[PDB]
């Protein structure tokens, strides 16, 4: 064994001489370190799963929501801080409103998704130029998924730096690494919706090394027709059920 | 920025706090040593907080921090009622205490709170017992029945082995009957240790006196030692 | 905060057990307050100070065990919501009200750590029609707890047990400034007790009728009770 | 081993004379993708390689509009060029509004400059960290400007920054007299801002989701072709 | 052992008590106390007044069958290496310090009285050789030169001082250590380091 | 019952010195007749592996199955702190150790009845082992029979790494390779891209205590045969990169390898020649592509302060060839 160390880890807000950031290089690694959390985009819907992970028979599992509105047609799931991320939606979801008052149409997915960016990016303590009032990086990533009639379905990942991509599927939280690269494999771009809240099952039960049910899996999706629903707990067994099947094929 | 977990100490070294739902009635219970022989024993029983006519309050934690949070709630309880009309939902003022130990980490780099807080009530009309459970994090989560405090982790495992949702304490007098074995295995003298408050439908809170409480124990340790 | 632990107020919590020692004692229809006063030089002014033993209102008082300068910063803020529960609502503040607005500052700094915690702790005596004669007790902890009898201070874990010993709930006025002398016997480290090294208060049922007369004692009058047996 | 003392904040001059935070930023430029510009005497061009994450995820766009006359890309920090393409975005906006003038090129340049300035007096803050290659046309001609975080603003030909900027830094610097005299040709002068992007490409192959191009001069207005708009140059 | 096999009176009734490879101890012996050593610098840091500490390993040595104790010896100073490093300070920088050092009195300490012994005719084999001291510096020269450049200057004020010690060998070696030391100070005469205050 | 009181001083010193180890006896030696009722508890619960044939979690804390191996792991926890960890090194070869990787008996069932299984498992690879003792341990992980588990090969993996902490300069070059025989045969285990990272991870610790330059220089030539050159030109590598295991492995290891000498105060050029051969890979988005982008900046980054001078070693204008490398989100 033996110890590794520059001289510039910590530093806050301040460049490494490569031009690196390291107090937000950090900020993303806890991503990689939360719950799991996957999403997956078809051209008839998109669907995002979490890993619940109950404690006790006591706790009413559905305090644990890690899967939530922003309006009825974007969702999100996070990976992470949970509470951290109460101030994150509710901008989300005042941002999304105030779009739909000023201009009589629901908001664009890009644009909600980097509103909520625009905010995470107000982070420090010294600011000249321009203000940004708040403390720390936002600790927690955003899969956030939804419909605009511009741009079809889509799914997002909201960085804590501010910063974002648009995945067709993407993986985040304690599995990732590996998550990923599976889907990576078994994407394509003709799935249907009903394929893929399977393949969001089968990729929970692997990166969990365990055989999963409704107390710790919460299943959700956000079709055109019918908005941005949660599974309830009858729907996403019978999902798991259909599954148990379908690999016990060959 | 660590500092969270450090607080979250101070909730442990704290009066033992529970809590407990039933078919339609709900309990707390919580406290610690009995009086130091010569302290004023008629003027600080506020175990349990209330915050409207039908929600109620218990801590585990620095006694001195509490009251910070039983008045900012005690008192956006009634701004509810002023700006909305309409007593505050158990989930509401419970997110709004617990989004406010949140804010105690986020903003300015100040501390966080010394206490874990259990709450409990019926909502408005609704007659759908609540119990829910906040900590310095910003974390809120219901039970079905919970312990947070000193030794709580003993009494969250003869919780779990002696409550079931198939079959919730119905009665009224029987939900109490189970939130006091619950304490007695963690107190330090019994009955004169830790006390207790009882919320039914509809702005009913009738907190429990001392005379009430020795019916109690001394008809529980009457059932116990029949082999 | 290592533990669960308060550090910052554990270095003033036993700053306090330094300086000073207070004393309160709970009769049936009356109050008492006591203290022991600071290293004296010959050429301080005894009569003057009334350093540890403030006025708050004509029907409560406090005594100080800590940083006088640091007590007068609180004090001057408590004479002040007292008259504003006046101006208010037209009735005397109640004990309770005010000892808990007071907490309430002192553990104000026990969380917005950014300004230093309070020296100081208070023994409370007063009266309000709404419970009976009240004692109570307000270390910077931001705690207040009731007290048929307490003590603040250095020596303070032994007088609460000669105080523990003494006395009885059926207790009178005169029997408890006696119990409060007498076991400042004790918790003395100057030996022998003089009337220059106290100041004494009473909150009593009264020179007269049924109502409340409040008594900071002027030398004189200590020396006088003193008499009783302390030092004659 | 070699620490350094003077290396803290921006508040703090090295003892030769150097702000080492502001020499740390300017290696965060070539922290990010390449990126490439070049004007003639009625055109300037853009052309950048839009980086991806996965297989599975969209590209990064590195061009952003400014007004219909202005435009930028950028090599480094994302949200630092957010924050600068849109003080930009203002004052374009600005000049428009009060004095119905086209915001010029060459002052657009002094004012990023005096922008970035002030994060590297003040103690807290962080400097800009990232680089921009500026066009337009102004009542000037065309224009092309290298904006370094450092706050030094320069009027070029052509220039390249980033990952590899260098090779194509020195194709340019090779092709000068050549493309400057692309005039009247706007199809052309496209094609050599691709052949010079791609000397600093590896075994790297452009394809319709690499590449990402923008022009602007005389009588077109700022226009960006990412997707199959850009199929025609490959 | 060692002092009394020199000289004096090669006995005490037994010269029946073997030296070799490694001193009087077993292979299995030696190996136990060198990871344990290592399992102080690096994970443990149990060690009082290094001087006693470090004897063992000094008085293991054999100057005609070293080899397979400087194997040893190579090995832990390579795993060590990392935790001397002017910016991986921890619990452990006290113990590589104060025993690098405590282990180079008590060698140079041998060695000198082996030298006032070869000044009354006895060389023995068992004795430190022209080349010991060699591999000596051949091993604790980049540990001893990323100590020297530590943040706390008493720290360092350790492992700079076994340049003394090193030298009075006058190993062959000797130039590798005057070579560095006049480089970083003629540098530092001509300002190459006013960016970093301590290597000046 | 472990206290040894002998017959005599001497009738004790006798069995000390006639010991496997040129060191002593154990101290504290737990008697047959215990080692036969513990020996009974592990077996007992291997019995009862039906009891939980396919129940829940919620159906598991209530079995009989559960409760023994509750008990059990308390124990466990308890001899292996303070003056009994002697007394339970025997059991961990057989019994302990087959053990406690009872957890792909259910991750859930853990975080449940809260018990941490992997903190311990690998907090056992420090501990007073005794040389014959290694061996048998040193075979049990690196078992042949490995295969058998699953990401609970990411655990027996860090129980590796520390045990070489604690029992470096005490392996015998022979276990010292049965080790790395193994950490290297995951560099390329189908299935698990999770473990392929965490071995080269590992494979640094060793390599690090690894000097003499033939056992090195050797691994170096094995890694880089697999990449080197343009064996494949551009369009193939991009499809490589994603999918193909033999060289991801290869990859990770060279790695590994670079990233094992953090600080060689002034640089060996085989560096600066083997980053080359694997920064035309850093250029590729792919799985290996990756974890070869980590390697560069890794390196460039513990570099820093010996950078003002390092570049003079790198003449290949292939210092160009390291400037993509970090790719995150933020940049562009």
């Amino acid at each position: 064994m033996f110890l590794t160390r520059s001289e510039y880890d910590r530093g806050v807000s301040t460049f490494s001489p490569e031009g690196r950031l390291f107090q937000v290089e950090y900020s993303l690694e806890a991503i990689k370190l939360g719950s799991t959390a996957i999403g997956i985009a078809t051209k008839e819907g998109v669907v995002l799963g979490v890993e619940k992970r109950a404690t006790s028979p006591l706790l009413e599992s559905d305090s644990i929501e890690k899967i939530v509105e922003i309006d009825r047609h974007i969702g999100c799931a996070m990976s992470g801080l949970t509470a951290d991320a109460r101030s994150m939606i509710e901008h989300a979801r005042t941002a999304a409103v105030t779009h739909n008052l000023y201009y009589d149409e629901d908001i664009n997915v890009e644009s909600l998704t980097q509103s909520v960016c625009d905010l995470a990016l107000r982070f420090g303590e010294g600011a000249s130029g321009e203000e940004r009032l708040m403390s720390r990086p936002f600790g927690v990533a955003l899969l956030i998924a939804g419909h605009d009639a511009d741009d079809g379905y889509q799914l997002f990942h909201a960085e804590p730096s501010g910063t974002f991509y648009r995945y067709n599927a993407k993986a985040i939280g304690s599995g990732s690494e590996g998550a990923q690269a599976e889907l990576l494999n078994e994407w394509h771009s003709s799935l249907t919706l009903k394929e893929a809240e399977l393949l969001v099952l089968k990729i929970l039960k692997q990166v969990m090394e365990e055989k999963l049910d409704e107390n710790n899996a919460q299943l959700s999706c956000i079709t055109k027709q019918d908005g941005f629903k949660i599974y309830d707990n009858e729907k996403t067994a019978e999902l798991i059920k259909e599954l148990k099947e379908k690999e016990a094929a060959e | 920025i660590f500092q969270v977990e450090y607080a979250l100490e101070a909730v442990k070294r704290g009066t033992c706090a529970v809590g407990v739902k039933g078919k339609n009635c709900v309990v707390l219970g919580c406290e610690r040593r009995s009086t130091l022989k010569l302290q004023d024993t008629r003027i600080t029983p506020s175990k349990v907080s209330k915050i409207d006519s039908h929600v109620v309050l218990s801590f585990s934690g620095l006694n001195a921090d509490s009251r910070i949070l039983i008045e900012k709630a005690r008192v956006e309880a009634q701004s509810h009622r002023l700006t909305l009309e309409d007593p505050v939902t158990v989930e509401y003022l419970t997110r709004y205490v617990a989004g406010v130990q949140q804010r105690y980490t986020q903003s300015g780099g100040v501390r966080p709170f010394g206490v874990s807080t259990l709450i409990a009530g019926f909502d408005p009309r609704d007659d759908e017992p609540k119990l829910y459970q906040t900590e310095p994090s910003g974390i809120y989560s219901s039970w079905s029945a919970q312990t947070i405090g000193r030794n709580s982790k003993t009494v969250r495992e003869f919780l779990e082995k002696n409550y079931d949702r198939k079959e919730p304490p119905a009665t009224v007098e029987e939900c109490v009957k189970l939130t006091v074995r619950s304490l007695l295995e963690v107190v330090q003298t019994g009955a004169k240790n830790i006390e207790i408050t009882v919320v039914k439908p509809d702005s009913d809170i009738v907190a429990l006196s001392s005379e009430e409480i020795n019916q109690y124990v001394t008809q529980i340790e009457q059932e116990k030692q029949e082999q | 905060s290592p533990e669960g632990r308060l550090y910052q107020v554990e270095y003033a919590l036993e700053s306090i057990s330094h300086a000073g020692t207070a004393i309160g004692i709970m009769a049936s229809d009356g109050i008492v307050l006591a203290a022991e006063r600071k290293v004296t030089s010959t050429l301080l002014e005894q009569d003057t100070s009334t350093e540890k033993l403030y006025k708050l209102n004509d029907k409560i008082a406090v005594a100080v065990a800590g940083l006088t300068a640091d007590a007068e910063i609180l004090i001057n803020t408590a004479r002040i919501h007292a008259q504003n529960y006046l101006k208010t609502y037209n009735e005397d503040i109640p004990v309770e009200i005010l000892v808990r607005r007071l907490s309430d500052i002192k553990q104000g700094y026990t969380q917005h750590g950014g300004l230093r915690p309070f020296g100081v702790s208070f023994i409370y005596a007063g009266y309000d029609d709404r419970y009976g004669y009240q004692l109570y007790t307000s270390n910077p902890s931001g705690n207040y707890t009731g007290w048929k009898a307490i003590s603040v201070g250095a020596n303070t874990s032994a007088a609460q047990t000669l105080l523990q010993m003494d006395y009885k709930d059926d207790m009178k006025v005169d029997d408890a400034i006696e119990l409060a002398l007498k076991t400042l016997s004790k918790t003395t480290d100057s030996s022998a007790l003089t009337y220059d090294r106290l100041e004494f208060a009473t909150i009593r049922k009264g020179a007269n009728d049924g109502e409340v007369y409040q008594k900071i004692f002027k030398p004189q009058e200590i020396k006088d009770i003193l008499v009783k047996t302390g030092i004659t | 081993m070699f620490r350094n003392n003077y290396d803290g904040d921006t508040v703090t001059f090295s003892p030769t004379g150097r702000l080492f935070q502001v020499e740390y930023a300017l290696e965060a430029i070539k922290q990010g993708s390449v990126t490439v510009g070049l004007r003639s005497n009625t055109h300037a061009v853009l052309v950048a390689l839009k980086r991806n994450a996965d297989e599975l995820s969209s590209y990064q766009k590195k061009i952003i509009k400014c007004d219909e006359h202005m435009g930028l890309s950028l090599a480094g920090l994302a949200p630092d060029a957010r924050v600068l393409s849109n003080y930009l975005r203002q004052q374009c906006n600005y000049s428009s509004l009060v004095f119905n003038r086209k915001l010029a090129v060459e002052r657009a340049g002094h004012l990023l400059c005096d922008k970035a300035q002030k994060n590297t007096q003040s103690y807290g803050g962080r400097p800009y960290g990232v680089g921009l290659l500026i066009i337009g046309y102004d009542k000037s001609g065309a224009h092309l400007l290298e904006f370094q975080p450092s706050g030094n603003v320069t009027e070029l030909y052509g220039t390249a920054i980033g990952a590899r900027s260098q090779g194509a830094k020195t194709y340019l610097e090779r092709t000068l007299d050549t493309f400057i005299k692309i005039d009247g040709n706007p199809d052309e002068l496209i094609k050599a801002g691709v052949e010079a992007i791609s000397q600093s490409l590896r075994d790297e192959s452009l394809t319709v989701d690499n590449l990402s191009i923008a022009i602007v001069g005389k009588d077109t207005p700022f226009t960006i072709y990412d997707g199959e708009a850009v199929a025609k140059y490959i | 052992v060692h002092n009394k096999i020199l000289s004096s009176e090669h006995e005490k009734d037994v010269v029946g008590v073997e030296f070799g490879e490694f001193g009087i101890f077993t292979d299995d012996q030696m190996t136990f106390m060198f990871n344990r050593l290592q399992g102080h610098l690096r994970t443990d840091g149990q060690i009082h007044s290094y001087s006693r500490t470090v004897k063992p390993f000094v008085y293991a040595i054999n100057g005609s069958k070293k080899d397979r104790f400087f194997e040893k010896l190579v090995s832990l100073a390579k795993a060590i290496e990392t935790f001397i490093h002017p910016s991986n300070n921890g619990f452990w920088t006290k113990p590589n310090a104060k025993f690098v050092h405590a282990f180079i009195k008590s060698y140079h300490g041998r060695v000198k009285y082996e030298e006032d012994i070869c000044a009354r005719g006895v060389t023995n084999g068992i004795c430190l050789t022209s080349f010991c001291h060699e591999e000596i510096v051949e091993i604790f020269l980049n540990i001893i030169s990323l100590g020297s450049q530590n943040k706390n200057p008493d720290i360092a004020n350790y492992y700079i001082s076994c340049f003394a010690y090193l030298l009075e060998l006058d190993p062959s070696n000797a130039y590798l250590i005057y070579d560095k030391i006049l480089i970083d100070l003629y540098d530092t005469l001509a300002d190459q380091f006013i960016n970093s205050r301590h290597r000046i | 019952q472990s206290n040894p009181s002998i017959s005599d001083p001497t009738t004790l010193l006798e069995a000390e010195r006639n010991d496997p180890d040129g060191l002593g006896l154990p101290l504290k030696s737990v008697p047959e007749k215990v080692d036969a009722y513990i020996k009974k508890q592990f077996e007992i619960i291997k019995n009862l592996e039906d009891s939980v044939v396919g129940l829940n979690p919620q159906q598991f804390i209530k079995t009989d199955y559960f409760y023994r191996t509750s008990t059990i792991f308390y124990w466990i926890k308890e001899m292996a702190r303070g003056p009994n960890k002697v007394l339970l090194v025997p059991y961990l070869v057989d019994y302990v150790l087959p053990f406690l990787i009872g957890l792909v008996k259910h991750k859930d069932v853990c975080a449940l009845a809260s018990l941490d299984p992997v903190r311990l498992y690998a907090g056992l690879g420090y501990m007073p082992i005794r040389k014959n003792h290694v061996a048998a341990i040193v075979d049990y992980v690196c078992s042949s029979n490995v295969a058998l588990s699953s990401n609970q090969t990411k655990l027996q993996l860090a129980f590796i790494q520390h045990f070489l902490s604690a029992e470096l300069l005490q392996l015998t070059e022979e276990e010292k390779n049965k080790i790395l025989e193994f950490v290297v045969s995951n560099l390329y285990n189908e299935q698990f891209v999770e473990v392929r990272v965490r071995a080269a991870s590992i494979l640094s610790d060793i390599v690090h205590n690894w000097k003499e330059e033939q056992p090195l220089l050797s691994l170096i030539e094995r890694f880089a045969k697999g990449l080197d050159v343009n064996k494949y030109t551009s369009k193939e590598r991009q499809k490589l990169s994603k999918t193909d295991i033999k060289i991801h492995g290869n990859v990770l290891g060279l790695g590994a390898i670079i990233s094992a000498f953090p600080y060689v105060f002034p640089l060996p050029p085989w560096i600066p020649k083997n980053l080359s051969n694997l920064s035309s890979w850093a250029r590729t988005s792919g799985m290996t592509g990756n974890a070869a982008k980590n390697t560069i900046s890794e390196f460039k980054k513990v570099r820093a302060d010996t950078w003002k001078f390092d570049r003079a070693s790198f003449n290949t204008e292939e210092l160009e060839d390291l400037e993509g490398v970090l790719w995150r989100s933020y940049y562009a």
